RNA sequence: UGCGAAAGCAGUUGAAGACAAGUGCUUGUCGUUCGUUAUAAAUGGCCU
């Protein structure tokens, strides 16, 4: 007769890492600057800046991959477009899962899931300028140490390779 | 009175080409009539325009090339230089220009497949081929002192006779190059010369409220259709099933079964557009296919808007209501009624 | 970002006898003028029409006072004996008056020289003369003959109708609104008698018993009539023929009574009733005829009147005293080249597609103490609290705000005896009030704990604590005493 | 300051045109002037609130 | 929120924000928007974050 | 045919401006209304109007970003300590510039202003700037979008008028 | 859905999953200034209870105001009870009445129960 | 809730509920431009 | 810190390591650990 179901959302997600300052905000503004993507603890909400209304919501429960992945992990960054390749986004989680999702449409049940190979490293941040990608990772005085890799996608193997640059 | 100098739906009735003046230069633009595409994608404004780089240069005639017939959709534009421009709307450029030897302006044009006929202000006929891009033949028929209108009778898959009118209407045989029959036309110059069916073509003149339905084979006036005001445009549905005429006062008159007291018939249904505040919005063109009617009006200054309505169910006297800006209090989504920011918290006041 | 909240003025819990919206309206009848007449002013009446002048009857003369000027503009002295009324007609063109001789004189209002009509109603005195409100042509007269004749202006030789049946003096006459045929008379028999002019008349349809001599009968509404006699006024319903309410808060015999409706007051309707004890009091018919205001005068009040509903100007409250005094209380109500150059300011965008408004409404100017608090001037905000001519409640707020902000020691550091005395002077007075007693204790506690050393070396401060000690001890006795009356009061219950 | 006080100057000759404006040209108290980026249209506003439009045929 | 103008060392202010500013950032090719994170430290039981996007032109909340 | 003939104005035409590319004409005046007409020479109908309550218009002008051609905007100003910008039909997107970032004393009205293009050479980016007239010789230069105060220019005596000239350097 | 945040009430729409309003329901240093250093030890009035009448036209709120430290009146809490209204179209609640120290001085209101529709048309409440 | 369903709040601030053709080619192309 | 009413009733606030300064010794500190229920102070105040 009765059934239990989650309805509303939760707190906005944040980069809950003490050392990083000025990089706490993970929300991104689209390239055309017409909508803002904010990750929550249980979804990703796309708000339209002009009308100030949530045009789209991507719930992790609705998707099977997101339900398995996030439902502990958290999004470490969102990058506009798709690295592998006009409304695509690439989500990097702390463990290393890379997920290509789409807003402005209907969410696909089989996104382009990938996985960066990290050896006892917690992904902390990623960034790019023009096609070039670097990833910062945390490894272990109560003070963490950081390592900086170069991330590239090889089309032949369809995998993300990481090459050490700094520490 | 209307910024749109000329307008013309495509044969399918899904896109409208209109010519307007920007400063001192005419620009030609195509807009989609339907609110949404068959795929369900919402229709959007088309900013691309074809500018005539010369102020003197003007468009005198516009004719669509049937979208289904040809791979690329084209609109054929007659100009006052005496040359015809074939315009591919997608490339937004004039692919080819048919030039007559003379410089007289083109009064009318018509098309049947590859055939293309026009008339100059010198009263000279010309024949052209779209596939071959050549001027086949040109001639002048005697007793055709003026020629404002040209229409080709749809007989089979070839052209055998042409309808022409200046103030009276004439039927001419191409091979014989002579008049066959003459119909007593209007006092004023003829403005519309469409052919409704076989042996029945309608005729209308400038500043006239009467349309004459003539029998091609006999030559007698079958009926005279009357509008409440001067007629500007005309659209015929099916095979004489319905006729819609855009009056000069901005109304639309529909004639239901005009070909079935009997001599003179009046329009059966009248359609108007009036805004919520009270201003009347004139209609400058319309299209009627089987059971739906497309009405076009101008908002802002030159922006065309469209509405699709099923004229069968509409009552006899019907006024479309449209929301146009008038004394709109300007609401910003980032502010409330009192101008306070939405993010701001409400203060405590006892 | 949000606009800064305004500092909220301190408001303690309500005390008894707060000002009411009805009182705040009637206090505005401020300007008081006392005029002295030769004899008691018996009747007062207001012209129904603009400018709404009012006529006072006193001794052998009738005077009309200007509403705006509040002075006599016309005088009717043609009467030889005492005059007993000055009512106007509904049109306001005529005013009728009665005499002790029994003669009824109708003059043109604002033309004392002309007499339009003179009627000998009876040989006995004619105390009441009133025009019929619905019908202008018919004039009513009541005399000591105990017959209330109904006259016609056209036929002045015989009355139209002679209502009788009263066994004592008839000094009151009323016309029921919406019932032109009905006429009400009140005699010193204590009976209010209703007559129908449509019928034969001369016999009342019914009589209502007031049990005391009736001094005035007034019709407040089409179905209710209020009659004042003896020491109380009672309101009767004609449909039920029984008294709905009775109010006897007066001490002497109520004399005159007037009713005003649909005027700009909070109360839709008002009933003013003179007392003969010096009191004229306002009652509201919408709240069961409960008292809402009052005035007191030097002597017994024989007549009262208030400006009509449509006064269209300054309102008036008039009271008439047997000493001959008349009391009036009033509620008062470039170049063409340049303009063509600057011409668009009047336009409000009535013909435009879009109207956009972003001007913020002008907020009330903030006071000095509020500006200092906003700018974090704790010490200067304290100084502004104790300045000459500062509202006591407004001084209490800044003290509470600084306490609320947690800035009580911070406001008291850079101070000596010279700049501490203003705070102690107010504390000497603020300790008495119940509202500011607790706040004074907090501030006086800190200053003692923060300036103990300065106290010893400064003599003038010392006396400020001797006398402050005296007063707080006095407040202790009052607070102990209030507990004792509390204890005994619990015993009674 | 005054009515009809508008002059067009040819460059680089720096000679004021003679034929236009004339005594009958309506300009009024000229308070705004604008040239179209292309097409040679001239718009003149005046204190009366009337924007009058001219076309230069050369352009 | 204080915008320090480093040329003259001046400063412009946006006060009475809903919470203390954890993070600031200038978001745009021309700095059209400012993105802020607010904390609302009154609630000790939880960390209540609020993301505010202000229009730099008139410092009004474009999206909270 | 007169531009204003379709929808007349209730004041003097204080400023006129042609759109850089589209065939639009903009009008303004102390009637506090911004009327845009579609100039064709024969009809000149009114595209849209915008009444700004309590905002007399002493100068108004179109502005199009030199890089992003799609960005169209209208700046209007009067004897007021603020300025309005209208980005370019159910509603109008209006922003008010009213902040001078510590230089309010030098600028008591926005009534005399002009818009130009500034190239940030250290990044080669181009953006608009709003130039204003100050109290004593001061010219205050603001960012057209963000409204930030960029630089100020000072001359001796009373500033009467100013203009802008562009000098190309290389490609 | 109404959340009694400290000294303020959040109105949150769970159907749309967005906040609709944030209103301050108490006096105090709420948004007058940003507290720093020792001012950060101050406690704003705490909204302890918040209830609606069955009709929904009236809001009943109960608040505790805490005195600042280092004063004589530094141990006497103040208990305030407030009644607010709003029309359905409006969004902001308007304080209509305020009761200072209900039930006595320094005595809390532990329970609030709005009255049923039968009695006074839900225009009443009980406090315990 | 005053309907049949019940709402509950979870300390992650999650509120759950317990309760009972040439033209067609042209139309695409014109939209792209 | 625990319990309770708000009043109050009981009970805590330890050790190691590293660093700085002064003179192996003294003091003060900790973006160091283990265990127990367990004054402040860089002239530095809120727009239009």
């Amino acid at each position: 007769q009765y059934k239990l179901s989650v309805v509303s959302g939760g707190k906005p997600a944040l980069n809950n890492l003490s050392s990083v300052t000025g990089n706490k905000n993970i929300a991104r503004l689209s390239q055309d600057q017409r909508n803002y993507i904010i990750p929550f603890n249980n979804q990703i909400k796309v708000y339209s800046v002009e009308t100030r209304q949530c045009v789209k919501t991507l719930k992790f429960a609705n998707n099977s991959l997101l339900s398995g992945i996030f439902l502990n992990e958290s999004i470490v960054k969102i990058l506009l477009g798709d690295i592998t390749v006009a409304h695509l986004i690439t989500v990097f989680t702390n463990n290393g899962h890379v997920i290509v999702l789409n807003y402005k449409g209907k969410l696909v049940e089989s996104p382009k899931h990938f996985k960066i190979s990290l050896a006892d490293e917690k992904l902390a941040n990623v960034f790019h300028s023009e096609g070039n990608y670097r990833i910062l990772t945390t490894f272990k005085n109560s003070l963490q140490s950081y390592r900086l890799y170069a991330l590239t996608f090889d089309d032949a193997k369809k995998q993300f390779e990481v090459a050490h640059q700094a520490e | 009175d209307s910024p749109v100098l000329q307008s013309a739906y495509d044969p399918s009735g899904q896109y409208l080409c209109y010519v307007t003046v920007a400063l001192d230069k005419q620009r030609v633009g195509v807009q989609p009539t339907q609110r949404a595409t068959s795929s369900g994608v919402d229709t959007v404004w088309n900013e691309n325009f074809l500018y005539l780089e010369d102020s003197k240069l003007k468009v005198t005639c516009l004719k669509w090339v049937n979208l289904a017939s040809s791979d690329t959709v084209a609109i054929i534009l007659g100009m006052n230089n005496g040359e015809i421009w074939l315009y591919s709307v997608l490339a937004n450029e004039v692919t080819y220009k048919f030039t007559t030897g003379n410089s007289y302006e083109i009064k009318d044009i018509d098309l049947m497949g590859n055939q293309l006929w026009c008339i100059d202000s010198s009263d000279a006929f010309y024949q052209f081929d779209l596939l071959q891009f050549k001027l086949l033949q040109h001639f002048r028929i005697n007793n055709c002192v003026q020629l404002n209108k040209l229409t080709i009778v749809p007989a089979g898959d070839s052209v055998a006779q042409l309808l022409v009118a200046s103030h009276s209407i004439s039927l001419i045989d191409i091979e014989e190059k002579k008049v066959v029959m003459t119909f007593p036309g209007h006092v004023s110059p003829v403005s519309t010369l469409q052919v409704i069916t076989n042996e029945f073509f309608i005729s209308g003149a400038e500043g006239d409220r009467f349309l004459n339905v003539y029998d091609i084979h006999s030559g007698m006036t079958k009926c005279v259709l009357v509008a409440e005001s001067d007629i500007k445009e005309l659209s015929h549905s099916g095979q004489a099933d319905s006729i819609a005429v855009t009056t000069e006062d901005g109304s639309l008159e529909i004639f239901v079964d005009p070909l079935v007291g009997n001599k003179s018939k009046k329009s059966s249904k009248k359609i108007q557009i009036v805004s919520k505040d009270g201003r009347k919005v004139p209609i400058y063109n319309a299209f009627i296919n089987k059971d739906l009617l497309n009405v076009s009006w101008l908002q802002n200054a030159t922006m065309p808007y469209f509405k699709n309505l099923q004229w069968r169910e509409i009552p006899n006297e019907y006024t479309v209501e449209i929301s146009l800006n008038w004394n709109n209090k300007n609401k910003s989504a980032d502010r409330d009624l009192h101008g306070k920011d939405l993010a701001s918290a409400t203060n405590y006041v006892e | 970002s949000t606009a800064r909240p305004r500092i909220i003025t301190s408001k303690a819990p309500l005390l008894p006898q707060q000002t009411t919206p009805e009182q705040r309206y009637w206090r505005q009848y401020t300007s008081a003028q006392l005029v002295k007449e030769h004899n008691s002013v018996t009747h007062i009446s207001f012209n129904p029409q603009h400018p709404h002048d009012f006529a006072v009857t006193s001794s052998t003369r009738v005077q009309i006072f200007s509403s705006r000027t509040r002075q006599v503009i016309k005088t009717f002295s043609r009467f030889k004996d005492v005059v007993y009324s000055a009512s106007f007609r509904s049109d306001g063109k005529l005013l009728c008056a009665g005499d002790a001789t029994g003669l009824v004189s109708v003059y043109d209002s604002y033309n004392p020289r002309t007499i339009l009509l003179s009627i000998n109603a009876s040989t006995h005195p004619t105390h009441v003369t009133k025009f019929h409100t619905q019908d202008n042509k018919i004039l009513a007269t009541a005399s000591d003959d105990r017959v209330t004749r109904l006259w016609d202006i056209s036929n002045a030789y015989e009355p139209q109708l002679e209502l009788t049946g009263a066994t004592d003096y008839v000094r009151t006459l009323s016309f029921i609104p919406a019932a032109p045929h009905l006429v009400a008379t009140g005699s010193y028999d204590g009976l209010i008698r209703l007559y129908d002019t449509r019928s034969s008349g001369s016999t009342p349809i019914y009589s209502l018993n007031h049990d005391q001599p009736v001094e005035n009968v007034i019709a407040v509404s089409p179905t209710q009539i209020v009659s004042c006699g003896g020491n109380n006024f009672k309101v009767w319903d004609l449909t039920s023929n029984k008294k709905l309410y009775e109010r006897g808060n007066f001490n002497k015999a109520v004399t005159c009574l007037d009713y005003v409706e649909n005027f700009d007051s909070p109360m839709q309707s008002a009933l003013i009733a003179s007392s003969l004890d010096g009191h004229v009091k306002v009652f509201d018919p919408l709240d069961n005829f409960q008292v809402k205001f009052g005035w007191k005068f030097s002597g017994p009040v024989l007549s009262c009147a208030v400006s009509p509903s449509t006064a269209q100007g300054n309102r008036h409250l008039v009271a008439g005293l047997s000493s001959g005094l008349l009391a009036i209380r009033t509620k008062k109500k470039k170049s063409n080249n340049f303009q063509r150059m600057m011409r668009g300011s009047e336009y409000q965008g009535d013909q435009e597609h879009i109207i956009h408004n972003d001007k913020v409404r002008s907020q009330r100017r903030m006071r000095a103490f509020e500006r200092n608090i906003n700018q974090f001037k704790w010490s200067e905000a304290l100084d502004n609290a104790f300045v000459p001519g500062m509202a006591k409640e407004l001084t209490l707020t800044v003290l509470q705000e600084l306490r609320k902000r947690g800035k009580v020691r911070v406001a008291l550091y850079g101070r000596d005896e010279s700049t501490l005395e203003p705070l102690l002077n107010w504390c000497l007075k603020g300790i008495e009030d119940v509202r500011s007693a607790s706040i004074v204790a907090d501030w006086v506690a800190v200053v003692l704990e923060l300036y103990g050393n300065t106290l010893e070396s400064s003599p003038v401060l010392q006396e400020l604590m001797i006398d402050l000690k005296t007063k707080v001890r006095h407040e202790i006795h009052k607070s102990k005493e209030a507990q004792r009356i509390e204890g005994m009061l619990q015993l009674l219950t | 300051a005054v009515k009809d006080a508008l002059r067009l100057v040819h460059l680089p000759s720096c000679s004021v045109f003679s034929n236009w404006p004339t005594s009958g040209t309506p300009l009024g108290k000229v308070t705004s002037v604008a040239f179209s980026p292309s097409g040679g249209l001239l718009a003149v506003g005046n204190e009366q609130g009337k924007v009058r439009l001219w076309k230069l045929n050369h352009y | 929120m204080s915008l320090w103008q480093l040329e003259t060392n001046s400063q412009q202010f946006l006060p009475r924000l809903n919470g203390i500013i954890i993070d600031c950032q200038v978001l745009g090719p021309q700095g059209n928007y400012y993105s802020l994170i607010l904390q609302m430290t009154e609630n000790n039981s939880n960390s209540d974050y609020q993301f505010l996007l202000l229009n730099a032109s008139d410092l009004t909340s474009k999206l909270s | 045919k007169d531009a204003n003939a379709s929808h007349p104005s209730h004041s003097a035409i204080q400023s006129l401006s042609f759109h850089p590319s589209k065939p639009l004409l903009l009008t303004g005046g102390y009637d506090k209304t911004l009327r845009i007409y579609h100039i064709d020479g024969k009809t000149n109908h009114l595209v849209t109007s915008l009444h700004l309550v309590g905002s007399p218009i002493q100068t108004c002008t179109f502005y199009t970003s030199l890089s992003n051609q799609n960005q169209q905007n209208i700046f209007t100003a009067g004897r007021r300590r603020y300025m309005h910008s209208w980005d370019l039909s159910q509603t109008a997107k209006i922003e008010k510039f009213s902040r001078l970032y510590g230089h309010e004393s030098t600028q008591r009205s926005f009534e005399n202003f002009k818009v130009a293009h500034l190239q940030n050479s250290q990044t080669n980016s181009v953006h608009g700037i709003v130039l204003l007239q100050g109290n004593n010789g001061w010219i205050n230069i603001l960012h057209s979008t963000s409204g930030l105060w960029l630089m100020g220019c000072k001359i001796e005596g009373v500033i009467t008028d100013f203009c802008i000239d562009y000098q190309p350097i290389s490609r | 859905l109404y959340f009694p945040h400290i000294s303020a009430v959040q109105i949150f729409d769970f159907y749309k999953n967005e906040q609709v309003n944030y209103q301050y329901l108490t006096s105090g240093v709420n948004n007058s200034m940003g507290k720093v250093r020792f001012e950060l030890n101050l406690q704003d009035p705490i909204i302890t209870d918040l209830k609606f009448t069955k009709d929904g036209q009236w809001m009943i709120t109960y608040e505790i105001e805490y005195p600042p430290n280092d004063l004589l009146s530094s141990k006497d809490l103040t208990h305030i009870l407030k009644f607010w209204t709003k029309n359905d179209n409006e969004t902001n609640w308007n304080l209509k009445t305020k009761v200072i120290n209900p039930h006595g001085i320094s005595v809390p209101i532990t329970k609030i129960l709005p009255s049923p529709r039968s009695v006074n048309n839900s225009q009443g409440c009980l406090t315990a | 809730n005053y309907d049949t369903d019940f709402i509950f709040l979870d300390i992650e601030s999650t509120l759950g509920v317990v309760g009972t053709s040439n033209s067609d080619i042209f139309a695409e192309q014109l939209h792209k431009l």
